[PDB]
RNA sequence: AGCGUAUAUUAAAGUUGCUGCAGUUAAAAAGCUCGUAGUUGGAUCUUGGGAGCGGCCGUCCCCUGCUCGGCGCCGGCCCGAAGCGUUUACUUUGAAAAAAUUAGAGUGUUCAAAGCAGGCCGCCUGGAUACCGCAGCUAGGAAUAAUGGAAUAGGACCGCGG
RNA sequence: UACCUGGUUGAUCCUGCCAGUAGCAUAUGCUUGUCUCAAAGAUUAAGCCAUGCAUGUCUAAGUACGCACGGCCGGUACAGUGAAACUGCGAAUGGCUCAUUAAAUCAGUUAUGGUUCCUUUGGUCGCUCGACUUGGAUAACUGUGGUAAUUCUAGAGCUAAUACAUGCCGACGGGCGCUGACCCCCUUCGCGGGGGGGAUGCGUGCAUUUAUCAGUGGUGACUCUAGAUAACCUCGGGCCGAUCGCACGCCCGGCGGCGACGACCCAUUCGAACGUCUGCCCUAUCAACUUUCGAUGGUAGUCGCCGUGCCUACCAUGGUGACCACGGGUGACGGGGAAUCAGGGUUCGAUUCCGGAGAGGGAGCCUGAGAAACGGCUACCACAUCCAAGGAAGGCAGCAGGCGC
RNA sequence: GCAUGUUGGAACAAUGUAGGUAAGGGAAGUCGGCAAGCCGGAUCCGUAACUUCGGGAUAAGGAUUGGCUCUAAGGGCUGGCA
């Protein structure tokens, strides 16, 4: 149930037409003390915009946020919340800068209001320069 | 910008050059070479300003045509040649071989050495590039392409080479407790052993360098240059010895020297 | 002309990106190559950085890798078959990257009939009349005939490729860009890829 | 050998008020309540013990573990190194933070605006610091405001069997 | 320097402002004995310029029959200076000023693992299995001339390259694998099976691409480099020294050191570009805005030296904002800094020290590694110059100085 | 269904009736753009003053209008499917 587009979608590393008589999944590590989920190994999904099963480099700044929108496909919109101290009036002001982050299809069961880790990468599109590393669930919601 | 720079300003200069404001407006631009721009110091400035032999710029041009100054195994007659870290400037007529070592402050220190000490110098490698048929090529700190190395020469391990032939003699292995000249940033020109190693993924590793006078300081992985195996230096050291004493103790020793002199 | 820039359009919010400078020479975009099939003619273009770029115009030959034994040969390109996105390039035979072409079967047929010494293609009814490879097939030694038999055993090909060698028109794809480097390199479609493209051909035809 | 005058602007101001404004009679409480964002918010989860030196009072040490090895010692104990042991804001420290500039170590330009010089019948130095609020990173403690556990039990642990 | 006086009333305290009072940086007026320093078309006029100038370079080591000169013993051309040139490099910096310009530039901070890079330095310059140096155009010169007239020109006689092209001696006699005639050895009556030597032919170095298998060194991380197999080597074409100069020597014709320049590929310096986090003037008599001539994403192409709807076909209808999105104005280049000033605060910054802009307003373009250059090229408009009325040419917000203000 | 409607032939005067074409200016003639003439349909973009908010409006305004040969999109019957 893959390749709904017109062209042929595949991974450029694997080869499936050698002289024989299930295809093995190709993946690589991201580093920086992280692991891979079991569904990413067991699945058969293909996406070139993926740190493990694809070609993109995660480097630079590592930030965090929260997921608030899942309307657009293969991407999510996050929103940062932080404060700042003013030296003239010794009080705090509110700041927020939203941005769009590409969403890897291995993260299947993801709901809104969960903490997401974003990582800086090369620009794949106009306003997306970040990928998803890990998603942690909020308070409760065991079901 | 549409092109590179031709001139150089006197104000746009680091602190350790000790170039005053009143004498000149346009600074002597160093030519391109193995060393960087801010790390090196020009030969014409090293002649007329620091050692104070010549005064004008035409006299340095009249000197360099007769081929007196030899730079680290080559008779170089370029007045704007980049001479940087661990270079040997040899002069045959006067017989005063100099060695460029940082002082305990941010400045350098003028130090005369024997010709037996000037026959060798200490260098640092950066990486090992794989050739077209698996031939390892060393990359030094100032681009000396020497191929077919020894396998024990790692990235952090330093080598002791010869000037005229370009061959290694000894090697200092990066181990704990070795003397290291920290060259970079605020902690510039510091001597101390490595008492602790702390790893960090992503960024460079910080090293707590400790001097044996009750002083310790943390410095990143880029400012590491070991000189000897633990407590065995093979180089001669100038005055100051990398103590990092306080400014009150410096004022007290200056007052003691003034009272001793009169 | 036209260039690659981000300031010409609006923002993500909706504001107007107003410039602060005029033209730049590095901001420049050349038109497409749009190569064809015909006699050999390649133009050159000097680009930024003192480099050259070979723009193809017409080319009737190509190098296509047969992925099983990993051996490629120069092969004549005769026809453009089908493109995925733009269906007008099926009618107007303009070659770009990732296009399906018909290529000749005779160099790989000669390589198979010379190395493996087995009849490739050869629809039943027409025998080998010049009698050139029939000498190379027979007249072998007894100790080397076992090596020929061991080479003959591991030479199984599928029927979907056997029909294509019977018609004498193989399918091939485009891997290297003809406008960037100049060489029109590619590979031969095998297995599920060949079934997918032939299913697209059948869905386009009837 | 310096001033009156005119044009922009600061202190005087607590006559703009975070330090640091008033609202009955001088201008300043919506006629009046409800009401969503926003501000802020009850109590409350380890309470001192052991050892040493002086005169109960000031100092000083203690109250998360297991793979590879060296102050070693006799299958075991100590410590040496990597890994990890909810998350912040604030505080302590380090890395990093072009020059000139503001204070200025040294400092007979006869003094100052200076300047980084110079002085002893061949030589010796100095040519530093404070300043660089916020943004990012590293090393300590868990008072302060949030923050999570298992109660339709898919809660830990220790011996397991397929 | 953490600070005051008077004025509303017949007369007294509060609030309220006013009168001064003390400064900085511009002009005006009186006066101006000396000395060390020492600003000055920034404000309106980024409007136009009379006048003179601001970009050149040879060493024995590129090319010299200019007698323009010179050594004479000239004959093997060639001691040397050498006008004018070809060839190679720079001309892509510097200075001027703040119109345009408010997530734009600019300041801590960083990544190109997603790319290039002049020159210098360090390599590289008998790896390939194949003429004791081949060829013709031309600059400088002389001479016939036109043009009111341009740093505007041609036919002729000529001639050279480190300029343009084609391609050799050597290393070089042998190795590496694909093809393999045919012989020979061990067992079997023999075929069958196993194991060495080997006639002949093919390709066999780096640069480039396609695609498979395997996995020396390093990185927090490989689809980075490298190993093997199979081909590519584009005629608008990667390299594989058809180069110049000073003194010099040893052995039957040959042999050798000290130089300059260039080149396949790589590192490095100098940088440019590309990025991400954070910071900004006002206004709600601006609350909704953005778009199928993309506004928000994906697949596959084009383009760029790389990473991006940058542009293309088809699908989804998204995205931002009341924590002021968007629009309008700014008497707004940004930062380091300067002044008054207790502690806190206010104003200015165009300026040397750093980064961006442009040469009357735009449009498009060549050359070179680096330019949409500007005292580079072309077209339109405005200003505007000579003239045999046939035609030609220019853009000082550079140095001094002028016009109008 | 019909054989030009109370007639036939001939040449082609002026002046009548009905039509058109007319270089150049374009209501300047005349109470009087009276008569006469121009614009014209469809698709796409787009639209003011005043307002009883319904009208204005087709406001005012602009671009396109062939032949030949292709590509893509939208349905019933039978036994996720052909």
């Amino acid at each position: 149930d893959i390749q709904t587009e017109r062209a042929y979608q595949k991974q450029p590393t694997i080869f499936q037409n050698k002289k024989r008589v299930k295809l093995p999944r190709y993946y690589k590590n991201i580093g920086l003390g992280f692991k891979t989920p079991k569904e990413a190994i067991e699945g058969t999904y293909i996406d070139k915009k993926c740190p493990f099963t694809g070609n993109v480099s995660i480097r630079g700044r590592i930030l965090s946020g929260v997921v608030t929108k899942m309307k657009m496909q293969r991407t999510i919109v996050i929103r940062r919340d932080y404060l700042h101290y003013i030296r003239k009036y010794n009080r705090f002001e509110k700041r927020h800068k939203n941005m769009s982050v590409h969403l890897s299809p291995c993260f299947r069961d993801v709901q809104i209001g969960d903490i997401v880790t974003v990582g800086e990468c090369r620009p794949l599109s106009k306003t997306v320069r970040f990928n998803v590393l890990k998603v942690t669930k909020a308070a409760g919601t065991k079901k | 910008a549409r092109g590179p720079k031709k001139h150089l300003k006197r104000v746009a200069a680091p602190k350790h050059w000790m170039l005053d404001k009143l004498t000149g407006v346009f600074a002597p631009r160093p030519s391109t070479g193995p060393h960087k721009l801010r790390e090196c110091l020009p030969l014409i400035i090293f002649l007329r300003n620091r050692l104070k032999y010549a005064l004008t710029g035409d006299e340095v041009k009249k000197i360099c045509m007769q081929r007196f100054i030899k730079i680290d195994g080559k008779v170089r007659t370029d007045i704007t040649y980049p001479a940087g870290f661990m270079d040997v400037i040899s002069i045959d007529k006067t017989g005063e071989n100099f060695r460029l070592i940082y002082d305990t402050k941010g400045r350098f220190a003028v130090h005369r050495i024997t010709p037996e000490e000037a026959k060798y110098k200490l260098c640092k490698v950066r990486k090992i590039f794989v050739g077209t048929k698996g031939i390892p090529h060393l990359v030094t700190h100032d681009a000396r392409t020497i191929r077919y190395p020894d396998p024990l020469i790692k990235v952090n391990d330093t080598i002791q080479i010869d000037l005229e032939t370009g061959k290694i003699t000894d090697f200092i292995k990066f181990d704990t407790g070795n003397l290291c000249m920290v060259t970079g940033g605020a902690n510039l020109g510091r001597i101390g052993v490595i008492t602790n190693r702390e790893r960090h993924p992503g960024s460079f590793d910080v090293v707590h360098v400790k001097d044996a006078n009750g002083n310790s300081f943390a410095t990143r992985l880029s400012n590491i240059f070991v000189i000897g195996k633990g407590n065995k230096p093979w180089i001669s050291l100038p005055r100051g010895k990398g103590i990092r004493l306080t400014i009150a103790e410096e004022r007290d020793k200056r007052l003691a020297a003034k009272q001793s002199s009169g | 002309g036209i260039s690659r820039d981000n300031w010409h359009k609006r923002r993500k919010t909706g504001g107007k990106r107003k410039p602060y400078h005029k033209k730049r020479k590095y901001e420049l975009g050349r038109p497409a190559a749009n190569t064809k099939i015909g006699p050999r003619r390649i133009h050159t273009v000097r680009v930024r950085g003192g480099n050259k770029k070979y723009r193809a115009l017409r080319l009737d030959v190509g190098n296509f890798s047969w992925g099983s034994e990993c051996c490629t040969r120069k092969t004549r390109i005769i026809d453009v078959v089908y493109n995925a996105s733009n269906n007008e390039l099926v009618r107007t035979k303009t070659l770009v990257k990732n296009c399906i072409v018909l290529i000749d079967s005779t160099p790989y047929r000669q390589w198979y009939e010379s190395h493996y010494a087995l009849p490739l293609g050869r629809k039943k009814g027409a025998k080998l009349t010049p009698e050139e490879e029939e000498i190379l097939n027979k007249k072998r030694s007894k100790k080397i005939q076992k090596k020929y038999d061991e080479r003959k055993k591991n030479a199984k090909i599928s029927s979907l490729l056997e029909e294509q060698f019977q018609q004498g028109k193989l399918l091939a794809c485009i891997a290297s860009r003809p406008g960037q480097c100049g060489r029109a390199d590619g590979y031969v479609l095998e297995g599920k890829e060949l079934e997918f493209y032939l299913r697209k051909i059948k869905a386009r035809k009837g």
